[PDB]
């Protein structure tokens, strides 16, 4: 059973170029056409064009004629999908897709995981504390990072329960933004210390921050 | 090719086929058209596909080996080992040169094949209702608008719905 | 574009529902409808192929049908694994490309009021000549909100960024919005207030300097 | 064998001198020789017969390289070592190869008109090297680790890229 | 394979044909049955006979040779003697690959052959007493009983006894 | 053969025709004749010389090579030597063995192709107004002199000049 793999996500300068792959294992897909289909966020799926190298076709969609180049390579059994002069337009997911046959009409059956690109320079984050019944909510603000993911822990991994990391905002400036709050019993407010990890590998920051009533 | 459709009876390909390897042309009252025919272009692609992934597979690996160039004259041994490799790059060579002559023979012929396997296909659907006209078309005795040729490309077409019909007009 | 689908759908479990796809001569009518299914951030699944065939690894409470220049999904049965976006998709002979549907987003049918979390900026922010007002919003469903800041009794019109709505574990939804200000304007009032409006009703939190 | 691991043994070269060196093999401003060698040469007015063992207790192979100095004339034989003629016979328990120096000129080079001759012996596990000279040995410090597996060489100009 | 009726317009095999390798079934006014063909059977069972026997013929036969197992390290005759032996390993079993590979490829397709060549004899017996149905079957225009089937399996079909029937029968 | 037209349903070969490799008897209300097919005697023709040219090519042009002859006994070295050319023999040997038989089932293969391809050809150009006897013969059914004949033999043949009458005579 073929799986298509891609290559890991992107973060891309404004006029810069990216190329994605789509590596098919556990047998060839060679014989059939495989397809590049984006996503922007909130949006909906979008085709950029296609491949089916030993039939010898590549196809491109109109609206990305002359600026995406779709490629492969037979003997490794990849894909490549390249796209240049990117702005802020081409963030997106980016999934190849095996069709059921050597053509573009047939449906697509087997899918990659997708590759995200992010048209800004790598920063690692500032991180400050949210101070605080029966129960409270005491947290970390995640601030100016660049790019996506930053882990957050609590007590190095000791607290798991009652924390909430929610999803980053994207700023206008091209930094992200997140927090992470834990629900915690206030009669254990004089007592455990409650200390956030933050990790932000693209940076190799590594900041624990202790939040204080 | 040994088959005797592309390059034979189909006198030529056609340019402007330009979806699928192999296809059909008609014209009927509704006009003139053309379809790749989706399973004999896949079946033809996936064999060469398959061929193709056989030869590119596996390169050996190897690591320490033999000197193969010298930078003085020594006679006996050196002589030896130049010979083995000399005499091993003939024999890959040769290798090398028969593989695709062979692969190629047999390319020409397995998609000349896929050619007249679909003639015949096309051919049998269409039982009385039509003639094999020698330029790989068949004429067809029959009104057949788009829908009834497209049930020919589909391989549902019925021939008994127009079999009076055709045996009128090819018999009286 | 091209392919045109109702932007949401809904139903009980075990409801019928049925999901439209409008297209044109160029692609439905003469070419054939592939519908795909989606969970967030995951990569698309394919439903039905050749406009009403089914792959043999999807439930035959799934059916398509075309008709003239259109499409249409149904679902019989409805389950709650089916909650999705739902794509209609077909080759369009005009564009010489494939094209998709806009997506349609199947919602199965209580509502859920949103918990508010609002902290003010920290003593640290502060020091660093930033001040930033954390507005955190969990477990409301459906999936909507909007957010409005108040300065003293006045909306605030500048340095308001908000996430869009996440799905949680709970399958309930999550947001989050940001103010921002200088320790100035953060010390120039009395008052700050997060307003989150959820299906008419608004919840509300504040901090004081 | 892909590796240069060396390792030192405590050799005992009694009643030699050890350490010789030659202004041929510079090592830093004074003259020196080949790290992994020893150059012996008499102590006082004599060279005795070396005779040395050097058990491998190991379960590696070990590599031995070893040379015999060919001086360019007598005189330089008789300063050097004493005897006249030299002999370097170095063995294992199934192997044995014994070299007889040769006096006389060859081309000079960096100075010299004398030579050294290198050899080796491979010492396998629960073997046993025996050393036995009465002048011109240039003595090995220890063994080199031999190992089995992919490596090699190869003779190229061109530039390693990243 | 190159013919296109075995695994083609033959859509498959008959398990239950289990005295021959290729045949007839029919029906007719007295029912239906089957007969292996005999002669067709034959040929492709002659044809495989000869070349398995070609195959397995005539082991060489050789007797002190080199050595090829070495319990000392000893080096340069040693090697050679080794890359000789693994050099003559090398290519008999790229010989052994081939050898396989082009017979089975050639068997495929001697046998789809002798499948089609049957098919085109049986219609050129018929005349224009029947019409190729494109399945591999022949739709026989006339009442022919199990005798009748029997001339044609035999070879012996007289089709002008039967054609004033037959094309009355398929043209008005 | 893989076509099944020589020594298939071409029951034998013509020791009478001597002025071509392929061609046609007729009879005819003048009588009866035969001629050679130019187009596909030399198609068969060209292709054989083909790969007779390719075959023929090139001999290597070796000089100062080893001894092959020995008149001492000398053991290790001498045995390299004869083993190193025994080997070479053997292998040659193996080649020229193969090439033959792979070149000598293609020739048998594609000459009986070119009289297939004649056969559909002129079956192509006869439309309606022939059956296919089944013994590489068509009945034509309709009056056909001989510059008819010759119109079919050389290409120009016009089916439509005839079809009245041949269907005529074929289906009533």
């Amino acid at each position: 059973q073929v799986q298509l793999v891609q290559s890991g996500a992107e973060v891309k300068k404004p006029g810069s170029s990216v190329k994605v792959s789509c590596k098919s294992s556990g047998g060839t897909s060679n014989n059939y056409a495989i397809s590049w289909v984006r996503q922007a966020p909130g949006q909906g799926l979008d085709w950029m064009g296609g491949i089916s190298p030993i039939f010898g076709s590549t196809a491109y969609a109109q609206k990305f004629q002359g600026r995406v180049t779709i490629s492969a390579d037979i003997f490794s059994n990849t894909a490549y999908m390249e796209l240049n002069s990117l702005t802020s337009e081409d963030t997106a997911v980016y999934f190849c897709a095996r069709h059921g046959n050597y053509y573009y009409y047939s449906g697509m059956d087997v899918w990659g995981q997708g590759t995200t690109v992010t048209v800004a320079s790598t920063k690692g984050p500032s991180v400050f504390p949210l101070a605080p019944g029966g129960t409270a909510a005491l947290g970390c603000l995640v601030k100016d990072y660049f790019p996506e993911p930053v882990t957050v822990s609590w007590n190095s991994g000791a607290l798991t329960s009652g924390v909430h990391t929610f999803p980053a905002v994207l700023q206008s400036s091209g930094l992200y933004s997140l927090s992470s709050v834990v629900t915690v019993p206030s009669s254990s407010l004089g007592t455990q210390t409650y200390i956030c990890n933050v990790n932000h590998k693209p940076s190799n920051t590594k900041v624990d921050k202790r939040v204080e009533p | 090719g040994l088959f005797g459709a592309i390059a034979g009876f189909i006198e030529n390909g056609w340019e402007g086929m330009i979806d699928g390897w192999y296809g059909f042309r008609h014209q009927n009252s509704e006009g003139t058209g053309q379809a790749a025919d989706l399973k004999s272009t896949q079946a033809a692609i996936d064999q060469i596909n398959g061929k193709l992934n056989r030869v590119i597979e596996k390169t050996n690996e190897k690591f320490h080996q033999i000197e193969k160039e010298f930078s003085e004259v020594e006679g006996r041994i050196q002589d030896l080992e130049k010979y083995v490799e000399d005499t091993k790059i003939d024999l890959w060579s040769y290798n090398a040169e028969l593989l695709v002559a062979l692969e190629n023979q047999h390319t020409i012929d397995l998609t000349d094949s896929e050619m007249n396997k679909l003639f015949e296909k096309t051919g049998r659907q269409l039982r009385e209702n039509a003639e094999d006209m020698g330029n790989g078309c068949f004429k067809i005795y029959h009104k057949c608008d788009n829908a009834c040729i497209e049930s020919i490309r589909n391989g549902t077409y019925d021939h008994d719905v127009y079999r009076d019909e055709a045996l009128n007009n090819r018999f009286q | 574009s091209a392919l045109t689908q109702p932007p949401a759908v809904s139903g009980t479990p075990g409801q019928r529902v049925t999901i439209s796809c409008s297209g044109s001569d160029s692609n439905i009518g003469r070419r054939s409808v592939n519908w795909y299914q989606q969970f967030p951030g995951t990569a698309p699944k394919l439903l039905i192929y050749s406009n009403d065939q089914r792959p043999s690894v999807v439930p035959d409470r799934f059916s398509g049908s075309k008709s003239g220049t259109s499409a249409s999904l149904a679902i019989s049965g409805l389950q709650s694994e089916d909650e999705a976006e739902y794509y209609c998709a077909a080759w369009d002979d005009s564009l010489k490309g494939a094209v998709f549907g806009g997506g349609t987003q199947l919602t199965v049918l209580p509502k859920a009021a949103p918990s508010v979390t609002l902290f003010p900026p920290s003593s640290e922010e502060l020091q660093a000549n930033k001040a930033t007002l954390v507005c955190l919003i969990s477990d409301f469903y459906p999936g909507a909100v909007t957010v409005a800041w108040k300065a003293d009794s006045s909306p605030v019109k500048a340095g308001v960024e908000t996430t869009t709505p996440s799905k949680q574990s709970n399958n309930k939804y999550a947001a989050s919005s940001y103010l921002s200000l200088t320790p100035e304007q953060w010390k120039s009032h009395r008052s700050y207030s997060c307003q989150v409006t959820h299906e008419g009703s608004t919840v509300e939190k504040t901090v004081a300097p | 064998s892909g590796t240069l691991e060396f390792i030192t043994e405590g050799f005992t070269w009694t009643g030699v001198t050890q350490n010789g060196g030659s202004n041929a093999c510079k090592r830093g401003p004074g003259s020196g020789f080949f790290s992994r060698l020893n150059w012996l040469t008499k102590s006082g007015s004599t060279y005795p017969v070396l005779n040395v063992t050097m058990p491998n207790n190991d379960n590696f192979d070990k590599l031995y390289i070893w040379g015999v100095h060919h001086p360019s004339t007598n005189q330089e034989q008789t300063s050097l070592y004493v005897q006249a003629s030299g002999r370097v016979t170095v063995s294992t328990r199934r192997s044995q190869q014994t070299i007889i120096p040769n006096i006389g000129s060859r081309p000079w080079v960096r100075g010299l008109s004398s030579r050294i001759s290198i050899y080796w012996t491979i010492v396998k596990p629960g073997d046993v090297l025996v050393i036995n000279s009465n002048g011109n040995l240039i003595a090995p410090r220890g063994y080199f680790k031999m190992r089995t597996g992919k490596s090699s060489i190869m003779r190229s100009d061109a530039p390693i890229d990243t």
